[PDB]
RNA sequence: UAGUGAACCAGUACCGUGAGGGAAAGGUGAAAAGCACCCCGGAAGGGGAGUGAAAUAGAUCCUGAAACCGUGUGCCUACAA
RNA sequence: GUAUGAGUAGCGAAAGACAGGUGAGAAUCCUGUCCACCGUAUGACUAAGGUUUCCUGGGGAAGGCUCGUCCGCCCAGGGUU
RNA sequence: CUCGUUAAGGAACUCGGCAAAAUGACCCCGUAACUUCGGGAGAAGGGGUGCUGACUUCGGUCAGCCGCAGUGAAUAGGCCC
RNA sequence: GUAGCGAAAUUCCUUGUCGGGUAAGUUCCGACCCGCACGAAAGGCGUAACGAUUUGGGCACUGUCUCAACGAGAGACUCGG
RNA sequence: CACCUCGAUGUCGGCUCGUCGCAUCCUGGGGCUGUAGUCGGUCCCAAGGGUUGGGCUGUUCGCCCAUUAAAGCGGCACGCGAGCUGGGUUCAGAACGUCGUGAGACAGUUCGGUCCCUAUCCGUCGCGGGCGUUGGAAAUUUGAGAGGAGCUGUCCUUAGUACGAGAGGACCGGGAUGGACUUACCGCUGGUGUACCAGUUGUUCUGCCAAGGGCAUUGCUGGGUAGCUAUGUAGGGAAGGGAUAAACGCUGAAAGCAUCUAAGUGUGAAGCCCACCUCAAGAUGAGAUUUCCCAUUUCUUUAAGAAAGUAAGACCCCUGAGAGAUGAUCAGGUAGAUAGGUUGGAAGUGGAAGGCUAGUGAUAGUUGGAGCGGACCAAUACUAAUCGGUCGAGGACUUAAC
């Protein structure tokens, strides 16, 4: 459950390290965003040499959350942190490498490039 | 409640091994990426067992790529091909939530060899 | 908040219509015949259900 | 469920222990409705421990019963004192060895003057 | 199609394809058609159905006389079903869970669990007031209205008794029917406390 | 409720550190003859029995208004603003 | 003087429980047991202040925010070397 | 009203982080700009704390043991620009 | 009207203009000076330390909030006084 | 302007709660277009629903950031302070600029500055008692009327088709899946869970060891049953009719033509009435169906008379929860499983005590998935629902028909 002001790690090497949620897209009054949702965020802390830099307004996709997801089979997945990946408008990640595991729900959300790049999909 | 037990006795599985929280398990979880179906092994320590009868569930935690991941499965889910007890651990409680805080060496569990 | 108008005698009596006691569950004690509350030990003879206690 | 008896948790526990020990000692006591309806269960469970009679039940009961003097007698030209726990495991247990629960009865009496509180007598059958 | 049963409880079921769904177990001992209502006699068409055989000491002479026509023991519950084919039913006929088939879409009617006296925040899901910043307004029902009317409009929702209302859930799925146990497994959850009356009818919307 | 604040143990009771401020409160019956004795009640208080012309003159005692409270009922009243 | 509000607010920080006794009458008084509270005090002395509230034997009119057989209250005696 | 806990988020509340939360004991390391050279400073930021043996130069050290956690409860600074 | 300071506890026009901070800053900080209407003991400018002072930012922390849920106690509720 | 209020009508902004108007922001329908298409512009009908999260500022307003289909305008004492706040305005303190000789003053600024009231009546939200509904009862019911709901995004297909030179790119039609809102529920994820289990500190008590009890916020800490719960789960606003708005007609004269109209006749919207959900015969207009009891006794009186035993039945009282402030509702009262206890289980916890073994020891293993186990499950009359009591009909008249 990611909402406005919620801070997330960056699971890619685009340069940004921590981002702050600005908006939860997908509805006028939508409050919370979960795995597979795209958010407007701001780069609060950036790697010095990265492409993306501090203070830029960016779009990112949630790739793992403390409150994770429930599968049609009745199973659940939860992660130990909330992380997102910065994406271009066409869902292509700004960075080149993904860090840490990723949720399998991104597949049906059609983030195929991120799914492929992920070191592991669960 | 007896009626519920009788109704769900049919779907209760019978190939479940005897495992308790603290035992490392390998879960042959079926996964489908389309038409194709596949078995992905989720191996980790059992952190929680709760519920009863058909509603029983268990949680397995593993640190993958430096990020903890916890998967909760219905004990009698047909989507899990097999549960294989890789190891038995010595734990002093039913719920091992405290492990979520620990990392690496601190999270080690001594083996008992039941 | 305070009474805008004093309550008249009739209105007061109407409100008190339901302000009354009741006496229920009195019946003859099987042992001595004196009245007693049902399901209670008769205070006169000390019996209940045909036995002294 | 269980009643709160207008006390905090610890105070209610202490009051129930006191009343249960008093009922063990005297075998007949006058209390209020709610106090009786809780003491019945507590004392019957103590009696169950007594009927079991093993050391485990002895100590489990000791965790509850008060350390009071159940009775005193003159025997062997000497005074013998029996505590509530000893009475529980020597008399009440063997007494009720054949009864399958329901060792206590409650009789409804007149309400108290100072409160109109519905009073009852609770006693071992 | 309709039937009366008892909300046994809730569990979960694995279906084909391995999906896990929560179901409510509702038991319905064969109900009995006690009376047939017709336009000529009553002005409308419906069938009276009784359920949950009831002890004679719990029944009355008028109730026994009423159920005599059907020749059955006293029933604890009686309800009328409309939108049914009067031709297909007659006094003394039995109705069983087998009337429904797995995958049927039904309306389930119950009496919601009672919550006693409840405040407006819970009873109507209204917003609380701030809990700090000197606020002395926490769980109160808001303003009662404008000054001009010199009164309070009807439907100014306030605290009161919550629950115990007749509630219908539409388009629930009949997961399973066990005729041997007189059981229906209905996907989802249904109103009412366990052992309360439940009414299943063929979904009107469909 | 007048008449001195004070017809009565009043400049008292009471209030205020103090100067000071400052009340309420009369009437059994001709005569106590002030209800011996009995009954209920722990007493109080009553019911008899007595005194008395009168006791609904019984000491809160001459008369006993109104507000207020209660009992019994001749009539009316639960579709009315 | 008496109403209305109204038999409503309030009954002023906190643990009592049972057995026995007393008594017309007991949650409220005495005794007993256990339990619980304070313990740089909620203990032990003293100055001021109060001025008999100290003790013993009775009482339950009024006071005690309930009750009361009890009291720092009332009645009778005594008590400060 | 007083108090305990609370998923995910963590000031988005709000005039205002009001209130609440967090820090808090002792031992060790370490500690900036600026400065009136005294301070800042308990800056900051970190580490240790239980039990049992052996040995101690008596403060320790080595080894072992247990728990989720060792000032195991209570009382004890939030900090910085 | 000098030095010094200047949209200031003083700047109405005014959220002056520019830069920093923020995703976004009428507040805040830095700078400019057309100072409506600063200015040198009703002192000018600066200043270490200090402040239950006013103001802005940050970390930690949290129901403050998204958005409320449960539980304990006192009152409210029923009964007796 | 000065008509009510100065023997007091509380003033901005915000919060909670909304409700109403339509001069309509979106959604719906339509005409014209300098409407190719996609976008639009303007106007007509339309108020059913919805119409946001922040930075700044006491703010309204406004700018900005990021979204949305949209981010409407207004009234209701610029709604709502006996519902809340009190940042601003507007007391007493103090200061700056300015004015004044001065006390002081400034819709000029700045720091700080007590928001009382136990609801009598109406009104509103819920719950009872009485009587009526014309013999007395137990159930089921029709529906006069009333309330609730009413929103919408994206994607796929039709189709890269119609259109367009190209770029670009549809109407209608058919599917999938969301946002917000909302009705229920605890099987799942979690929260809570103060008479569940375990660890642990200090002190104190059970004579001591051992094992335990008291207090320390439930002493603290790790879990957790039922119940209550959302963020968790399931469902909903679906299809469809009738009459219409603007609009479009068809036939048709007045007025040989023309003309939607005068007669006649039709299409037409998230709009109206139904349809969906809920309450509903105190709807005194008091309805309807099935079932049960039966015409008693005495005295008065031809009385629709009175009381007194009843019948069908209801209640008192007692055991309770799925119910609950109390009434009430519902489950039961030995014709018994209503509750307590007991027995057996379950969740839950995590391996009891006493031994045994190993170890100098802390401690580990074993006896043993042990011990304990509130609300959960099933049996069991062992305890308590005993004995009893109260209330409760005999059915008016007129006139059609039979
Ligand atoms: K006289
Ligand atoms: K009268
Ligand atoms: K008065
Ligand atoms: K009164
Ligand atoms: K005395
Ligand atoms: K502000
Ligand atoms: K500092
Ligand atoms: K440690
Ligand atoms: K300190
Ligand atoms: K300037
Ligand atoms: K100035
Ligand atoms: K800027
Ligand atoms: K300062
Ligand atoms: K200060
Ligand atoms: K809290
Ligand atoms: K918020
Ligand atoms: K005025
Ligand atoms: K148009
Ligand atoms: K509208
Ligand atoms: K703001
Ligand atoms: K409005
Ligand atoms: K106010
Ligand atoms: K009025
Ligand atoms: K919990
Ligand atoms: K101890
Ligand atoms: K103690
Ligand atoms: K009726
Ligand atoms: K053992
Ligand atoms: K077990
Ligand atoms: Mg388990
Ligand atoms: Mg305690
Ligand atoms: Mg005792
Ligand atoms: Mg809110
Ligand atoms: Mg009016
Ligand atoms: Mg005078
Ligand atoms: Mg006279
Ligand atoms: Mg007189
Ligand atoms: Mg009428
Ligand atoms: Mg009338
Ligand atoms: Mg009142
Ligand atoms: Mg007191
Ligand atoms: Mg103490
Ligand atoms: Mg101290
Ligand atoms: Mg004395
Ligand atoms: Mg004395
Ligand atoms: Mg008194
Ligand atoms: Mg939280
Ligand atoms: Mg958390
Ligand atoms: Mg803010
Ligand atoms: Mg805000
Ligand atoms: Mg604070
Ligand atoms: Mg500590
Ligand atoms: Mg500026
Ligand atoms: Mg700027
Ligand atoms: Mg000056
Ligand atoms: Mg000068
Ligand atoms: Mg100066
Ligand atoms: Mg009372
Ligand atoms: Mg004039
Ligand atoms: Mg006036
Ligand atoms: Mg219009
Ligand atoms: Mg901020
Ligand atoms: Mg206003
Ligand atoms: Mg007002
Ligand atoms: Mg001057
Ligand atoms: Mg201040
Ligand atoms: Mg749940
Ligand atoms: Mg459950
Ligand atoms: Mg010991
Ligand atoms: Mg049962
Ligand atoms: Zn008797």
């Amino acid at each position: 459950m990611i909402q406005q002001e919620s801070r997330l790690r960056v699971a890619d090497n685009s340069g940004a390290r921590e981002i702050l949620t600005i908006k939860v897209l997908g509805g006028s009054g939508r409050k919370t965003a979960n795995i597979g949702d795209v958010i407007v965020a701001t780069v609060k802390q950036a790697t010095p040499g990265g492409v993306v830099k501090k203070g830029e307004v960016v779009k990112a996709v949630i790739v793992r959350t403390k409150s994770g997801a429930r599968r049609a089979d009745g199973s659940y997945i939860k992660f130990d942190e909330n992380a997102a990946v910065i994406i271009r408008d066409d869902k292509s990640p700004r960075g080149t490498r993904i860090f840490g595991p990723v949720a399998r729900e991104l597949r049906e959300n059609n983030f195929m490039k991120i799914v492929s790049l992920a070191p592991e999909v669960l | 409640n007896p009626l519920i037990q009788e109704l769900t006795q049919e779907q209760l599985r019978t190939d479940i091994p005897a495992f308790r929280p603290g035992d490392t398990v390998r879960v042959h979880a079926k996964v489908v990426e389309g038409t194709r179906e596949r078995i992905q092994l989720f191996e980790g320590v059992v952190i929680k067992r709760r519920g009863a009868g058909i509603s029983e569930t268990y949680t397995v935690r593993k640190v993958s790529n430096g990020v903890g991941v916890e998967r909760t499965f219905p004990l009698h889910t047909p989507r899990v091909a097999q549960i294989e007890v890789v190891r038995y651990g010595k734990v002093r409680r039913a719920k091992l939530y405290y492990l979520r805080a620990l990392h690496g060496k601190a999270a080690r569990i001594k083996e008992i060899r039941r | 908040a305070v009474p805008a108008r004093r309550t008249s005698k009739a209105k007061k009596a109407k409100r008190r219509t339901h302000y009354k006691l009741t006496i229920k569950g009195l019946n003859a004690c099987s042992n001595c015949g004196e009245m007693k509350k049902s399901h209670h030990v008769c205070p006169a003879c000390g019996h209940y259900d045909g036995k002294d206690v | 469920s269980y009643r709160k008896l207008g006390r905090t948790s610890s105070q209610r526990k202490a009051m129930l222990r006191d009343i249960t020990t008093d009922l063990i000692i005297n075998e007949r006591i006058v209390t209020t409705e709610a106090r009786a309806k809780e003491v019945r269960s507590t004392v019957e469970k103590m009696i169950t421990l007594g009927k079991r009679g093993d050391l485990h039940a002895r100590r489990q009961a000791a965790t509850f019963v008060r350390n009071e003097v159940a009775s005193v007698r003159e025997e062997d030209e000497s005074i013998v004192v029996e505590s509530a726990l000893q009475k529980l495991f020597n008399d009440l247990g063997p007494r009720f060895a054949e009864r399958q629960g329901g060792y206590t009865r409650i009789l409804k009496t007149e309400p108290r003057r100072g409160d109109a509180a519905p009073m009852v007598v609770i006693e071992f059958v | 199609k309709g039937i009366l049963g008892k909300k046994v409880g809730m569990t979960q079921i694995f279906t084909e394809s391995g999906e896990l769904i929560p179901v409510t177990v509702v038991e319905a001992t064969p109900n009995v058609v006690l009376q047939v209502k017709t336009v000529e006699t009553d002005g409308y068409e419906a069938i009276q159905v009784g359920y949950q055989d009831k002890r004679e000491v719990l029944s009355n002479k008028p109730a026994k006389g009423h159920v005599a026509k059907a020749n059955t023991a006293p029933k604890r519950f009686i309800k009328e079903f409309k939108n049914v084919e009067l031709g297909e039913y007659e006094v003394g006929k039995e109705i069983k869970v087998d009337v429904f088939q797995a995958g049927d879409v039904v309306d389930v009617t119950g009496t919601t669990k009672g919550k006693g006296f409840q405040g407006a925040i819970k009873r109507h899901g209204q917003s609380r007031g701030p809990m700090s910043h000197g606020s002395r307004y926490h769980r109160r029902p808001g303003s009662m209205g404008p000054v001009a009317p010199n009164r309070v409009f009807k439907n100014k929702r306030l605290a009161g008794r919550m629950g115990g209302d007749r509630v219908t859930i539409q388009n629930l799925e009949v997961v399973k029917v066990d005729v041997e146990r007189n059981v229906i497994l209905i996907k989802g959850n249904i109103p009412g406390a366990k052992k309360s009356l439940i009414t299943i009818k063929s979904a009107v919307k469909a």
